[PDB]
DNA sequence: TGGACAATTCAAATATGCCCTTTTAGCCTTCTTTTGTCAATGGATTTGTG
DNA sequence: CACAAATCCATTGACAAAAGAAGGCTAAAAGGGCATATTCCTTTTGAATTGTCCA
């Protein structure tokens, strides 16, 4: 083995797993949700049509993403 | 370096893992033979005897 | 010569006993006559002569007067090697505390006095007087008394106080301590005063007092009164050419001590005041402490340059110390190193060693051989001859190289195959030609890798080379029996390309008289190298019990397969070479050759399989060219569609349909999908793209594209790395791991703009910076392993136990992920294996499972075999042959002596190279008991089946009884049919939970009509049908296979009314139509009418962290952060004082002492109730269980199967393999200490920590007697903590913290009967493992006889 | 580079550094565990007594090798006696017991 | 600062110890001297062993050497003269001069 | 003059090594095209045209 | 050259007693002048001991029998 | 009273007076004992010889 | 088979050199003593203890 060749495997490992995390963060199966589980506003047609199964409306999701932005 | 007529192919395992199979023409033609230089000192010290 | 290594404190009369004089002056040499000036730290009078047999002034210089002391200067005339053995001693004017017994893990000076260490450091620095049994009328002994209240006491009691200070205080105190009465009173008033921390700290201190009285020391010996000086040549004062001098820093620290001591002597003589003298003694303390170890105390004395000094304790302690850097790791004569080259012509059992290296390596050999041959009179003349290199020496050399193997060893010796004994072939040139097949074992490529040669000198060293370490005996890895001689890159491509098949080449269709005719055709140009031909071949098979029966037939093979068949030996079948022969197929070929034909035939076949591969690769002309990495045609349309999808998602983010994080996640997903599509496009375009002409019209076949040939044969490359030359190299990951949201849509055949390259260089540097750092983490898990498992050795034949881990295949939902064959291959059965009807035994008990026994077992398909394990072994001090198993570098059972401990350590350490460096991550409910039905978060409705169906997802089903408490609670999945309803109290047998799980329901919400909106067959859905019912079924044409016509349209079933208008949803101003995920076959077609809860379709439906540290995390036995609590005792559980800070929890058996209490913190979830009669060693909550409770609760066969599995998982994750013989041997050494819970009737205390082999042999003799043994609880330790607690102290001092493993061992008077591999390696005698095992046995028998 | 015998270190009578002063090759910790993995005990014993550090063994192996008798009376590696003196120059009396 | 962590002390060699070639030289020298003094005269080879450091403690003065035969030291030196006589011609001295190199 | 190994070029991704090999062959081909013009007195009115 | 020793490990089991037996047999064929019980062909003492093993005539119990007979016939003239 | 909680601590990967005196070990050389190079003197054992 | 003559075995004397001890010469090296005042230095990781809470 040559250290560029261990480094290559390390790199493809370092991105394959990151990609699988970010691709598992998106859902496709049908558990049809029709009301924001955080507030109660109706999740619109375009939103719920871009991701079948989005449990939350857009603004509540943005708030959640920020709360995660501070990691806790 | 020097440009020489490489040819990419497996040749009887004499270029197996990362080896190289140099021709004797490349030795005859004095291609890569380089000059190195060495200082060697010899000091005349003053021993206690 | 010596048998053990006793260690202890040294009494000041002892320290005088060592010396030969007393150092007084601080002077070393004379600056003009480099004689050592008496009598400093280099002094001929105190430390013996300087030149061999000669007084200093020269009065005597002969072997005549050897033994006489020169009257002039008193220097003894003897050898000057005596300078390394004589010691001095500095008579301190002030007692001074040994810093080791003061500032340590527990302060041995402290808790031997049970005085807090701050108080001791104060009384030593002269900060405070302290009483030493002055008179106990008012005050007690330890009472620290500062100056004010002390002068009070002088008022109070002018006498009867004696109030001493400094080190004299502590010495007078220790002399005033009694140990018999102290230990009596301590043990008794710890039995009388029984608390939780109290008695345990008291028992530690009482164990200290016990050890101190048991041994030979005295408590005051910790306070130095005489200080010994090293001999003068262990701290040289060498001259550097140029008048400079090289000095050990001991010469500096000893000189500082002597300066301070002489000044203090003058001070005491001169009657100086209080402050000058007390400061002086406090400062002599500092010099003594620095001379013992520098930075252990406050300040590190630095010398001439500002680096700190390497004092005495640092000459032993550390990687730069005597133990690590010198005692195990010496330099070596008769050895060299050089670059290595290939040498494709060598046999498997030899190495090309150059003449100029073989002539300087083997000089003594040739000198003696010439003096024998009469070619030189002397050794001086022979030296001249071999120096001028006459022809006779070049023949005498290869006469001495005749049967002399040399060891070849590469740089990081990871596993034992990194050192192998080859037979030299004298070579012109300067590089060591090393066989191509051992490059894999060595982990050696020829990028300038330098290998190192050693020579075995002693005749038995030569026989160990030839008979164990030879290269032709190591063709199977020990970490798993599979070969290590697998042909790597040119050989595999040569065999592949040779043993492949065209469709219409030259010479296709011939029938051949055998393989020789095929070869005569290929070397004559008539047939192609791959040309389908019917050749008659003759295979020999050993159907008989060792008889080769022939069988000849007409095989449909190619010219290559026939040409390569004559390199296969007889016993193999012809079905081994009828295939393209990838690297996997080749390794199977070689492995079954090993299994059937032995080792000699395979060791021939291993290099005939290589010569022919090399030759038919040279013939192939296989090259690589820029027209060979073919860009697919579906690339630009693919990345176009993907970029258009990105654009539409971007615009939707502009509108406010998605957040920034979610648009990012969608963009990453769509680019990942497009990269998948591109790789599949170029692969499908490349692999098969060779279409050809038959004879015949046209056909298709696997392509001869070279970049694909070297990748499909496994020789070099893969479908991934080829993707970056033809396909696109995907999305580039930042060093954090957060992927960048813009891909490198280009490849390496096309260029790359600057930003596309600069983006990729991020991960390209993270990966390289990690593999460049991962060096010193892999060779450190292995050091811990080989020290915890150093002293283990197969040291008997059969313990005769009936106990072993029940090996069952490690399935994860379906077919096994690792069959029973390789998980039981080689280990020995601990029970008879009975046929699945238990009729009678497939295999008896003491049965080594071979390949043949293992397949005779598997053919009848057993699923559980009780095999023996080192962990449940039975040998005292070692391991028995059978309980370990079969071997792995040798096919047979292990021979008694095989140091399996180090083998296990290395089998688990060297695959660690391949592991990652940093961590990373990846059919109903039947009621049991009484209670009423209750739930929450529920949102259901009655369906056309009449039931109740929860539309919600997280709602739970509780079984609450009439008292109000919970009795059962079960998760209620999405869309459940609740036969019963809410609230009605239920008894057993009433399953309120039922469904069809595998179909992910798409249950209805509204009640109205059915139609198909945006549903098209051929584009968005399939017009499918299943003939089982004959009624057509609608499957959505999934995007991964559906047509690109409606690729961006959304099929769905819409809910309407009979009039033809939409049916809104409750409270939502939007219709109720369900867009259908693909692979959802909808039952209900058009025109039907349904109400809520109607499952309209069917849908088909874990995080193991895997870094290397997860291995060291597991082997250290660490308690995770949310450890699942276990039902510590059988019997029913019940709640108590709820939230006493945390909640109370108690398990009360059916009969036993019930009140077992448990603090279950209420913030964490529970999974038990007040009416559950749970069984022992079982969870109550859940989460990562700590391994301690597993071993402690369930059983030692449950700690292993926990450890053995959870670390096997980390290896199968990255793709490694080990045998689980190698983890169970490290588990045994970890769980290798037990705590006595009951003293029983043998000689142990109620909470003592003793080795299990010690507590076992002792009581086993007693239960062999009439008396009783003891009951213990097996403890558990980490691979580091379990090793620091070892019988030997030389064995522990070498590995980890040395000043503590030593200083504790001193006070303990501990002896060391050095048996074990490391202790013997330190002291330069034979191992107790291999060829040294037998020698240690007779010495063990002439010991004790 | 190759070395049979040559100069030796000062305090610990061992070979020297690589190819600048004719030094020998290191037999590190890992390269001892490798020989412990096999049964190679006389190989290991000689490689850390006679080829390396023991002095009497050093020069008797040479004579027995040029006198054709391949065998060593190994002895006691000098680095261990150095370590004995170093541990002992603390207040610690670390003996070697009866034979 | 030119290796992993190497100090100045790993380079100071011991100029006191023998050269392993040199001690083998000396032992073969002993063997050769035994070869020569075994074949020589009783009296002559004996006084030769007695007046040098041959396999015994250090030499004696010519008086203390000759005293064992009682002969006046002119006797012993006169006999070592013919000793060197016998050692002169290369019938007993080729191996001995083999050690003497130049 | 040298015989490199083609098994390094795919597993390693330096395919620019192969492109340089090709371009070096072509550059030297123009070299030997001149050299077979400079070596038979070929009338530099043609040498400029080439 | 002699490529393998896997025959000896069956003649003298355990493969470590093989090394010890062969050590003693080679030292006995090289220190004390003893006849190899096998045709030497330019081959060192170690390999000759191995070949003697493979003919089934070294077999440490055998070496001990022969050396006891040597001690007896050496002590035959012991008077 | 007794038992968790959280910081501390430790092992592992270049340069500052001096006047004078006095006594000691280093050395330097020459006698004298102690050895060692030469110059002759008688006497066994050998060879000379009829 | 006997009378005679040349080379070794020992000395012995002188005497020549040499080193072993001796007596002096000499540099070295260690003491010895100072008198306007001046009064304070120059990473992260894991765990075993130990002060500090809490129920
Ligand atoms: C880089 C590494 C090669 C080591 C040389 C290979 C071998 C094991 C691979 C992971 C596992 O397969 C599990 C999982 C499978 C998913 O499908 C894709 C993601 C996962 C996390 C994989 C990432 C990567 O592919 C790994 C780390
Ligand atoms: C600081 C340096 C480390 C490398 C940077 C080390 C490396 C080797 C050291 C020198 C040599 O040892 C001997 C040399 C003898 C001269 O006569 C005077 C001293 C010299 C200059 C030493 C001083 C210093 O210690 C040196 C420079
Ligand atoms: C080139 C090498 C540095 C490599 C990094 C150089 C720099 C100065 C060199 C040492 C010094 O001269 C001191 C000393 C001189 C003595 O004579 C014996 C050799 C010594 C040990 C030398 C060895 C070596 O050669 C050194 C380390
Ligand atoms: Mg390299
Ligand atoms: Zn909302
Ligand atoms: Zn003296
Ligand atoms: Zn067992």
């Amino acid at each position: 083995s040559d250290e560029a060749d261990e480094a290559y495997s390390v790199t493809e490992q370092l991105t394959m797993t990151g990609i699988n995390r970010i691709r598992q963060k998106i859902n496709a199966h049908g558990i049809p949700v029709y009301l924001c589980e955080a507030c109660g506003n109706p999740i619109p047609e375009a939103r719920r049509k871009i991701f079948p199964g989005v449990t939350l409306c857009v603004e509540c999701q943005a708030y959640q993403e920020r709360q995660r932005k501070h990691y806790a | 370096g020097q440009n020489m007529r490489v040819a990419f192919m497996p040749w009887n395992g004499y270029n197996f893992e990362d080896s190289i199979l140099v021709s004797e023409r490349v030795v005859q033609e004095d291609r890569f033979t380089t000059i190195h230089i060495q200082e060697l000192a010899c000091v005349s010290r003053d021993t206690k005897l | 010569e010596f048998d053990a290594i006793k260690i202890a404190l040294a009494s000041p009369d002892m320290i005088r006993s060592w010396s030969f004089g007393e150092v007084k002056k601080p002077e070393t040499i004379n600056y003009r006559t480099f004689k050592p000036e008496r009598d400093g730290l280099f002094c001929a009078r105190i430390f013996g002569p300087v030149k061999d047999y000669e007084c200093l002034c020269g009065k005597y210089k002969r072997l005549k007067h050897r033994g006489v002391i020169c009257e002039k200067c008193g220097v003894e005339v003897t050898q000057t090697k005596v300078r390394r053995e004589r010691m001095g001693h500095i008579e301190l004017a002030s007692p001074t505390a040994h810093i080791w017994f003061l500032k340590s893990l527990p302060s041995r000076i402290g808790l031997l006095l049970d005085m807090p260490l701050r108080d001791i450091e104060r009384v030593l620095y002269f900060e405070s007087y302290v009483v030493i049994e002055g008179g106990m009328t008012n005050l007690e002994r330890q009472q620290i008394l500062t100056e004010e209240q002390y002068l009070d006491a002088l008022e109070e009691f002018g006498d009867e106080f004696d109030a001493k200070m400094g080190a004299e205080a502590i010495q007078a105190l220790l002399k005033s301590m009694d140990l018999e009465q102290e230990c009596e009173q301590l043990r008794e008033e710890l039995n009388e005063t029984n608390s939780e921390t109290k008695r345990k700290k008291l028992t530690k201190r009482i164990k200290l007092l016990e050890a101190f009285v048991q041994s030979g020391n005295k408590p005051e010996w910790m306070i130095l009164t005489v200080l010994p000086v090293l001999p003068p040549d262990l701290r040289p004062l060498v001259p550097l050419d140029g008048g400079r001098f090289a000095t050990s820093d001991l010469n500096d620290l000893y000189r500082r001590v002597i300066n301070r001591n002489n000044r203090l002597k003058r001070l005491l003589d001169l009657a100086a005041p209080d402050i000058i003298v007390r400061n002086e003694k406090r400062m002599l303390q500092e010099a003594v402490d620095a001379l013992l170890d520098n930075g252990r105390r406050g300040r590190a004395i630095t010398g001439s340059n500002k680096r700190p000094l390497k004092s005495l304790a640092d000459m032993i302690k550390g990687k730069q110390g005597r133990f690590r850097q010198n005692l195990l790791g010496k330099r070596v004569d008769y050895s060299g190193r050089s670059v290595i080259t290939v040498g494709p012509y060598l046999r498997l059992h030899q190495c090309g060693l150059p003449k100029k290296m073989a002539l300087e390596l083997f000089k003594p050999f040739i000198y003696g051989k010439l003096e024998l041959r009469g070619l030189a009179t002397t050794i001086k003349a022979a030296k001249k001859m071999v120096e001028r290199e006459e022809a006779v020496v070049w023949d005498i050399l290869d006469e001495v190289i005749r049967e002399h193997p040399v060891l070849l060893n590469r740089a990081p010796t990871l596993h034992r195959l990194g050192i192998q004994a080859f037979e030299p072939v004298l070579i012109e040139g300067k590089a060591i030609q090393l066989h191509p097949l051992v490059c894999a074992a060595y982990n050696a490529d020829f990028d300038g890798d330098q290998m190192a040669v050693h020579v075995p000198l002693t005749l038995e060293a030569q026989l160990e080379a030839r008979a164990l370490m030879m290269s032709t005996n190591n063709i199977l890895s020990p970490a798993n029996g599979e070969p290590i001689i697998v042909p790597s890159q040119d050989v595999v491509l040569g065999l592949y390309y040779m043993t492949r098949d065209c469709v219409n080449a030259k010479g296709e269709g011939m029938v051949l008289t055998g393989p020789k005719e095929a070869e005569r055709l290929y070397r004559s140009g008539l047939a192609s190298l791959h040309a389908r031909v019917k050749v008659r071949i003759t295979e020999y098979e050993k159907d008989a019990n060792g008889e080769l029966v022939a069988k000849t037939s007409l095989k449909d093979t190619t010219v290559g397969r026939a040409i390569l068949w004559m390199i296969v030996p007889k016993g193999l079948p012809y079905s081994i070479v009828n295939q393209a022969l990838g690297k996997k197929a080749i390794s199977k070929m070689l492995n079954t050759c090993y299994r059937i034909l032995g080792l000699k035939p395979t060791v021939i076949f291993a290099d005939q399989i290589m010569y022919t591969g090399f030759a038919y690769a040279a013939r192939s002309g296989a090259s690589v060219g820029i027209d060979d990495m073919v860009i697919p045609e579906k690339k630009h349309e693919i990345i176009s569609e993907a970029e258009a999808e990105v654009a539409e998602i971007q615009e939707q983010f502009q509108s406010g349909l998605v957040t920034a994080g979610e648009r990012y996640n969608k963009v990453i997903d769509i680019w990942a999908a497009a990269n998948d599509r591109v790789s599949k496009a170029m692969m499908d375009n490349l692999q098969t793209e060779t279409v050809i002409n038959r004879d015949g019209q046209e056909e298709k076949q696997v392509s001869f594209n070279s970049i694909y040939m070297m990748a499909d044969s496994g020789a070099r490359g893969s479908a991934a790395q080829i993707r970056q030359l033809a396909g696109m190299r995907g999305l580039m990951a930042k060093p954090d791991g957060s992927i960048i949201e813009t891909p490198i849509t280009a490849n390496f055949r096309e260029g790359l703009n600057v930003l596309q390259y600069f983006i990729s260089t991020h991960g390209a540097r993270k990966g390289l910076a990690d593999t460049a750092l991962k060096t010193a983490n892999s060779g450190y898990l292995t050091r811990r392993l080989v020290d915890v498992a150093q002293d283990l050795v197969v040291t008997e034949d059969d313990c005769g136990t009936h106990e072993g881990i029940m090996m069952t295949p490690v399935i994860e939902g379906g077919d096994v992920k690792e069959p029973l064959r390789d998980r039981v291959l080689g280990r020995v059965t601990a029970e008879d294996v009975l046929k699945p009807g238990t009729a009678d035994i497939l295999v008896p008990r003491n049965t080594l499972l071979h390949e043949q026994w293992c397949d005779l077992l598997e053919e009848n398909s057993v699923d559980a075999v009780k095999v023996r394990s080192v962990v449940s072994c039975d040998t005292d001090f070692g391991v028995c042959a059978h309980c370990y198993g079969r071997d792995l570098a040798r096919g047979h059972i292990i021979n008694k002596g095989e140091a399996i401990g180090v083998i296990a350590a290395q089998s688990i350490g060297e695959p660690g190279t391949q592991l990652t460096m940093r961590t990373f991550h990846i059919s109903s409910i039947q009621v049991k008991n009484k209670g009423s039905i209750k739930l929450s978060n529920v949102k259901s409705v009655v369906n056309s089946s009449g039931k109740l169906v929860i539309t919600s997802r997280n709602t739970e089903l509780k079984l609450i009884d009439e008292f109000g408490r919970t009795k059962e609670s079960y998760k209620v999945p999405y869309g459940a049919v609740l036969a019963k309803g809410d609230g009605e109290q239920v008894a057993g047998g009433e399953t309120v939970a039922n469904w069809d799980p595998h179909t992910m329901p798409v249950i209805t919400e509204v009640s109205g009509f059915v139609r198909f909106t945006d549903m098209i067959d051929g584009q968005t859905i399939t017009r499918q049908t299943d003939e089982l019912t004959g009624l057509s079924s609608l499957v959505v044409l999934d995007s991964a296979e559906r047509t690109a016509g409606g690729k961006d349209l959304r099929p769905a079933l819409k809910i309407v009314d009979a009039q033809g208008n939409d049916v809104l949803i409750p409270g939502t101003d939007m219709p109720a139509q369900y867009f259908l995920p693909g692979k959802a076959i909808v039952q209900l077609e058009d025109g039907v009418q349904i109400s809520s809860g109607d499952t309209l379709a069917r849908i088909p439906q874990k995080d193991i962290t895997g870094g290397l540290p997860r291995v060291a995390d597991l082997f250290e036995a660490r308690r995770p952060k949310e450890p699942a609590i276990l039902a510590e005792i059988s019997g029913i559980v019940s709640f108590g004082k709820e939230t006493k800070g945390k909640r109370r929890l108690v398990i009360t058996p059916v009969d036993g002492s019930d009140p077992y209490e448990e603090m279950i913190p209420k913030w964490r979830q529970l999974n038990v109730f007040e009416g559950e009669r749970v069984e022992r060693g079982d969870v109550i909550s859940d989460g990562p269980e700590a391994p301690h409770d597993i071993l402690r609760l369930r059983g030692v066969h449950a700690v292993t199967r926990y450890i053995v599995n959870e670390v096997q998982d980390v290896y199968r994750l990255q793709g490694v393999k080990i045998n689980d013989k190698h983890i169970e041997v490290i588990v045994r050494q970890m769980l290798r200490k037990a705590t006595i819970v009951n003293a029983g009737s043998s000689d142990f205390l109620e909470g003592e920590q003793v080795e299990y082999s010690r507590v076992k042999i002792a009581n086993r003799e007693l239960e062999a007697n009439g008396k009783v043994g003891a009951t213990y609880s097996r403890d558990l330790l980490g691979i580091t903590k379990a090793s620091l607690a070892t019988e030997s102290f030389i064995s522990a001092a070498s590995f980890q913290e040395t000043t503590r493993v030593l200083t504790e061992a001193a006070v303990a008077g501990k002896r060391d009967e050095l048996r074990g591999l490391k202790e013997n390696v330190i002291v330069g005698r034979l191992i107790p493992a291999g060829t040294g095992y037998a020698y240690h046995q007779d010495r063990m028998r002439r010991r004790a006889a | 580079h190759a070395r049979s015998t040559g100069s030796y270190s000062l305090v610990t009578q061992q070979p020297l550094g690589g190819k600048a002063q004719f030094g020998g090759q290191r037999f590190g910790e890992m390269e001892v565990w490798a020989l412990e993995a096999y049964g190679a005990a006389y190989t290991l014993q000689e490689m850390l007594t006679v080829k390396s550090d023991d002095v009497n063994g050093r020069t008797k192996m040479y004579k027995n090798i040029v006198d054709g008798n391949h065998q060593m009376e190994p002895g006691m590696p000098e680095s261990f006696n150095v370590l004995l003196k170093e541990i002992r120059s603390l207040g610690i009396n670390i003996e070697l017991e009866d034979e | 600062g030119d290796d992993e962590d190497s100090h100045l002390g790993d380079f100071i060699e011991d100029t006191t110890l023998e050269l392993p070639l040199d001690s083998a030289t000396t032992e073969s020298l002993r063997a050769a001297t035994h070869d020569v003094l075994a074949g020589l005269t009783a009296r002559e080879a004996k006084v030769l062993r007695m007046r040098f450091g041959i396999d015994m403690n250090t030499d004696y003065t010519l008086e203390e050497v000759g005293k064992q035969f009682d002969v006046t030291r002119e006797r012993i030196r006169q006999i070592e003269a013919k000793a060197l006589r016998k050692l002169r011609h290369p019938s007993r001295s080729e191996v001995l001069r083999s050690f003497l190199d130049d | 003059d040298i015989v490199l190994n083609p098994l390094g070029v795919p597993s390693r991704m330096n395919i620019g090594q192969i492109l340089e090999t090709h371009l070096g062959m072509a550059a030297k081909g123009i070299g030997d095209k001149i050299n077979a013009m400079l070596k038979q007195q070929q009338e530099v009115a043609k040498l400029r045209e080439f | 050259a002699r490529v393998t020793v896997q025959d000896a490990v069956e003649k003298i089991g355990n493969r470590f007693d093989l090394v010890l037996v062969a050590a003693r047999r080679a030292r006995q064929m090289q220190v004390g002048g003893k006849d190899p019980l096998v045709p030497e062909e330019n081959d060192k003492t170690t390999v000759i001991a191995l070949r003697e093993i493979e003919e089934g005539l070294i077999n440490n119990q055998i070496l001990d029998v022969r050396e006891r007979q040597e001690q007896q016939e050496q002590e035959a003239a012991e008077l």
